[PDB]
RNA sequence: AUAGAGUGGGCUACAGGCGUAUUACAUUGGACACCCACAAGUUGCCAAAACUGUCCGAAUAUACGGAUUGGAGUAAAAAAAAAAAAUUUUUUAAAAUUUUUUUUUUUUUUUGCUGAAACUAGCCUCCAUGAAGAAGGAAUCGCGAGUAAUCGUAGAUCAUUAGCGC
């Protein structure tokens, strides 16, 4: 997961560390 | 941890205050009724109530 | 999903208030409750109380009997009825 | 004044158009520009012993705050020895950290040229010429080539 | 007090540029000066004609139609931009631009309107009693462009305030 | 394929029009109501037609029957806009590059 | 005298060797050299690192069949610092400390004409000499 | 810096750590056995121990199989309901 | 702080995740999003000559 | 009935075996901060690797790695107005405030998300358990400059689901 759940880096792999803009 | 600068959000709608530094301009938008003169009602209405500052 | 509206079991519900015509659960604590209840649908949660109840739920090729106990009681009824992939 | 035709198109896989010149202006301040990326430089020099070298607003060491991309800004500059005495006013776009360094390398090298004509290269003559500045003037505008429209395949 | 502002959109670089054309021949026939006699013109230096680069976007295809995972092509749609300016003072021939541009049809070519303008206000006496100097021209209609019957010759036009 | 049967459900959202089901769900998305939100999605999702949620839609193409591979780019499905494309009977979409 | 510059960025070059920055291999390459003088002095860089590489020239090279084949000696500086680093990394994998101290020992060892880059060095010298 | 307790994982130990005072940068072999003392007791205020825990999610999912269920028959299959070699079992 | 003035001169709040259900009032509606979608002739048209039924005539031979 | 609907499965099952990818097996590294470094990308603003600082190197399976499995869906920060005012905390001599304690206020985030319904079978967040794996034989593939590799990034279809696919 290259620290997929716990980093500041394999947030940005599992798309979270980009903040998900309120959109619908 | 990161967020965009131009939120540029959606799913609501408003007046939109903002002010251009560029040329020294506020800017006021027009968003609720389908007409443009409805709007333009409701913005006239909104000036005389943003002078009661 | 306990957020804004955690349990949905509506179409259980009507079989539910079908079966609760003397007692909902025994309240003439559980008796079994001999007459069967089955289900068309399992995305269906499970409701605190609602022991001691035959519920037969649907696999896509029948209806499955199975008697509720106490643990299974925080759960969805769609975990009770399998595709049978044994081997 | 008469200046002319420089520009190249030295690369592979990947052509290039700087068509901007190197000018001096009347204020005795020659202006160049200068991309070797698609990041692009612009520059302005001032004989002068002021605030030294400038890029984007703020002193150099801290933007650029690798050593050796530091050498590459300071490397046709110090190929020309004539370090000091000039104040370096300049803007960067685009890119990544060293190809602005080369880009602004370049752009600084347009402006030596047109200081001084027999260190570098230009279109004085005929867009023709031999200083040892003379190598770095045009620009090696080799951009990444373009991500396969095909597979990977294998 | 009327400024105009026309934008223009096209799939073919022939049909935008006659219509830049087109347009700016009209704009200087509505402010000539057919004949010297009455002499107010707005050639100030604000007057452009910009041109404009594009919104550079490819959507490749599969070539084939069914297993062909190698079969691709690339596509790609292209949308050229003019803007066009000019101001002026009085409004009718403002109005003979505007019935201009509804007669004269053209071909396959998105007409995008901005019409700031001066226009007076009325104010409840209160306010204007408890004013008693920035910009503050802050009305910025909006109107929509599609879904009832119009290929977009659409005139956006935000307004100008002026109480003193 | 079955085009008109999707379109029958799109019909579907909007005779049974979806402003009926989204204001009964902004009183279970509020939680303002302490409770009855149960009982308002209990029912109201169910004598509401169940084929008029908006998920059950699966925007298929329009020219042919496709049901997968389609484009909202300009309203077509894959081997179609290609064929459409080399034709050039569409908005300027050439080859790119 | 712009050679040392050569072998030096060849040896930066070669050393950057997967992927990544040429400033984290460059940085390691200095940290290399800094550790060259501690332990030199410990128990005069550049020049034993020019003395190592001038050690190391393979003059003729050799393509099997056997055949001599002259080289330009461009790229005997570039299979010189080639066949130190492999030889950097047999001997730091075998010591798993860090590369720079492992690059520093080799290059003092191939200074002082002894290690592997020395002997495969010479094997292939008296081999282009054998089959002539 | 106990990021070095066994029984538990890391976020939990710089808890326990903060709460009774160890920062950062302490070593196992710098703690006196004061401290020591509470952090035991605190460990009895906190859970203990992951093989009591393994203990407890052994009669966990022994009430899961107990229930005729089939993430019961997943516990005694060894499937993922998302490496068969580990099981809870 | 000014903003509040701003606010209560304008009537705002904060728009996203709050869970008060005026988004789902606020939120634009997809219904002629959705119906606009498609597009189908009756296979006869009522101008004339339709082609949805002279392919039929044409195969029919 | 090889025709249409309706409800629920199944199209994703799981001795084996094979193909394609990703992630690692560390120190050229992990972590954490930094300025939140500069992009493709202002036309009708936004990153990561790294650079700089700091912690870590015991066969520890390491603070590497992150597969499986249980469990739970929780904190606040900002500041305004009045009354009073010169109080809290140690040892056997000291310390923090000149703001302490009451009322009214008040924002901005926070809410598990999206959907009618998330057990199978989504996804998110945070705990806990921490597997193999210490670089891979025979065999073999791909590619010689802004290329491999490594690093993000954004577009599609999409209610949400692409982490690895394209």
């Amino acid at each position: 997961g290259k620290g997929d759940n716990r980093t500041r880096r394999g947030k940005i792999f599992r798309g979270t560390y980009r903040e998900q803009l309120p959109s619908h | 941890a990161a967020r965009a600068a131009a939120n540029a959000a959606a799913y609501p709608v408003d007046v939109e205050h903002s002010f251009c530094r560029r040329t020294r301009t506020a800017a006021l938008s027009t968003a609720r009724y389908g007409s443009r003169e409805a709007n333009r009602k409701l913005l006239l209405e909104h000036y005389n109530e943003l002078l009661r500052a | 999903s306990t957020w804004k509206g955690p349990y949905v079991a509506v179409s259980l519900l009507q079989e539910v208030v079908a079966l609760a015509r003397k007692h909902p659960n025994w309240w003439n604590i559980g008796q079994k409750a001999p007459e069967v209840i089955n289900t068309y649908s399992r995305a269906s949660v499970i409701l605190p109380d609602f022991i001691a109840c035959r519920f037969g739920v649907h696999n896509g090729k029948s209806f499955v009997g199975m008697e509720v106990q106490e643990a299974m009681v925080g759960h969805r009824l769609g975990e009770f009825a399998p595709t049978k992939a044994t081997v | 004044s008469g200046e002319a035709g420089s520009g190249l198109a030295f690369p592979a896989t990947s052509t290039s158009p700087e068509p901007a010149g190197p000018h001096i202006d009347l204020t005795g301040v020659t202006h160049a520009r200068g991309k070797r990326k698609a990041s692009a430089a612009s520059v302005q020099l001032v004989p002068a012993g002021g605030a030294g070298i400038t890029v984007n607003g703020v002193p150099l060491s801290s933007y650029f705050r690798d050593p050796a991309c530091r050498e590459k800004v300071l490397a046709p500059l110090a190929l020309a020895g004539a370090e000091t005495a000039y104040d370096v006013a300049a803007r960067v776009k685009g890119g990544g950290m060293m190809g602005q360094a080369q880009a602004i390398a370049t752009a600084l090298a347009r402006a030596l040229c047109v200081q001084q004509p027999s260190l570098g290269a230009t279109a004085g003559d005929g867009g023709n010429g031999e200083g040892p500045l003379a190598a770095m003037t045009r620009w090696d505008g080799r951009v990444v080539e373009r991500q396969k429209p095909g597979q990977a395949g294998s | 007090a009327y400024s105009v502002e026309i934008a223009v959109q096209g799939f073919e670089k022939r049909y935008v540029d006659m219509a830049c054309n087109t347009l700016g021949d009209i704009i200087i026939l509505a402010f000539a000066p057919k004949s010297y006699a009455a002499l107010n013109l707005a050639f100030g230096p604000e007057r452009r004609d910009v041109r404009l680069p594009w919104r550079r976007t490819r959507i490749t295809l599969i070539r084939g139609p069914h297993i062909d995972k190698t079969g691709m092509e690339q596509f790609e749609r292209r949308e050229y931009k003019s803007v066009l300016t000019a101001a002026t003072n009085c409004p009718q021939e403002l109005a003979r631009l505007l019935e201009a541009v509804k007669l004269y049809q053209f071909t396959g070519v998105q007409i995008k309107m901005q019409l700031a303008s001066a226009q007076r206000v009325d104010l409840p006496a209160d306010v204007s009693a408890l004013l008693r100097x920035x910009x503050x021209x802050x009305x910025x209609x909006x109107x929509x462009x599609x879904x009832x019957x119009x290929x977009x010759x659409x005139x956006x036009x935000x307004x100008x305030x002026x109480x003193x | 394929r079955g085009n008109v049967k999707d379109h029958m459900r799109r019909m579907l959202v909007e005779q049974h029009e979806v402003d009926r089901s989204v204001f009964k769900a902004v009183t279970t998305d509020k939680s303002v109501p302490l409770e009855h939100r149960l009982q308002v999605q209990r029912l109201f999702e169910t004598e509401v037609p169940r084929d008029s949620a908006a998920n059950r839609v699966v925007n298929r193409c329009v020219l042919t029957g496709r049901a997968r591979g389609v484009h909202r780019f300009a309203r077509l499905s894959r081997i179609m806009i290609r064929q459409l494309a080399h034709s050039g009977f569409l908005p300027g979409v050439s080859k790119a590059s | 005298x712009x050679x040392x510059x050569x072998x030096x960025x060849x040896x930066x070059x070669x050393x950057x060797x997967x992927x990544x920055x040429x400033x984290x291999x460059x940085x390691x390459x200095x940290x290399x050299x800094x550790x060259x003088x501690x332990x030199x002095x410990x128990x005069d860089v550049l020049e034993v690192l020019m003395r190592a590489v001038d050690n190391c020239k393979p003059l003729m090279k050799v393509i099997q069949s056997y055949q001599p084949r002259p080289l330009n000696p461009d790229q005997s500086t570039n299979f010189a610092v080639k066949w130190i680093l492999q030889a950097a990394q047999k001997r730091r994998a075998g010591a798993k400390a860090s590369m720079a101290e492992a690059l520093a020992v080799e290059l003092l060892l191939a200074a002082q004409r002894k290690g592997g880059a020395r002997a495969r060095r010479d094997e292939v010298h008296k081999l282009a000499l054998d089959n002539r | 810096a106990l990021a070095r307790v066994f029984g538990l994982g890391k976020s939990t130990s710089l808890a326990v750590s903060e709460a009774c005072g160890i920062s950062k940068d302490l070593k196992v072999k710098d703690v006196k056995d004061s401290y020591i003392q509470k952090v035991t007791a605190y460990i009895e205020a906190n859970f203990v121990t992951g093989d009591t825990l393994k203990r407890q999610v052994r009669e966990n999912v022994l009430e899961e199989v107990a229930i005729n269920s089939r993430r019961g028959v997943r516990h005694t299959l060894g499937l993922p309901v998302s490496a068969r070699k580990l099981r809870p079992l | 702080v000014m903003h509040r003035l701003r606010n209560t001169l304008f009537g705002r709040a904060v728009r996203p995740r709050e869970t008060t259900g005026r988004r789902a009032l606020a939120r634009p509606l997809q219904g002629k999003a959705l119906t606009d979608w498609y597009w189908m002739p009756p296979n006869e048209s009522p101008g004339f000559h339709s082609e949805e039924d002279e392919y039929e005539l044409r195969r029919a031979l």
